[PDB]
């Protein structure tokens, strides 16, 4: 469930950086 | 009441189908392929109805619970949201801008809460 929630914040990670661009 | 909780295989199986259409959600927004949000919406209203439904309903550890509702609120929001890309009349206008953030934003949430219930299910299957 590690890669499971790395895969998790990778995609966080990518959608709070579109909201910062 | 009931603790019973998924398989972890199961539950990552089920959180790799989330992400999926939440990623593809995203490319859209970064391609302002706006007629594509709420196909998109659907998709992850189904991932998350499914993810959602591993777990008997009114089940015991709270952090479970708290995960579920903001899981189950914010698919339910998504959707709503999508939909006004769709305007009023013909030809309305749409703040797309201004929509689309609070379109990311939910799926942000959906994103969390997520792996908030991978954190406490694997975790809770070891000991």
């Amino acid at each position: 469930g590690s890669s499971a929630t790395r895969e998790l914040d990778e995609l966080m990670a990518s959608l709070s950086d579109f909201k910062m661009q | 009441l009931d603790p019973g909780l998924p398989s972890t295989e199961d539950v990552i199986l089920k959180t790799e189908q989330v992400t999926k259409n939440i990623q593809e959600l995203l490319r859209a927004a970064q391609e302002f392929k706006h007629d594509s949000f709420v196909p998109c919406s659907e998709k992850i209203h189904l991932a998350v109805t499914e993810m959602a439904s591993l777990f008997p309903k009114r089940p015991a550890l709270e952090p479970v619970r708290s995960s579920l509702r903001l899981l189950n609120a914010s698919a339910y929001r998504l959707q709503s949201e999508c939909r006004k890309t769709v305007p009023p009349e013909p030809g309305a206008p749409v703040d797309f801008q201004l929509l689309t953030q609070q379109v990311i934003q939910c799926a942000y949430d959906i994103a969390k809460a997520a792996k908030q219930l991978v954190t406490i299910t694997t975790r809770e299957k070891k000991q």
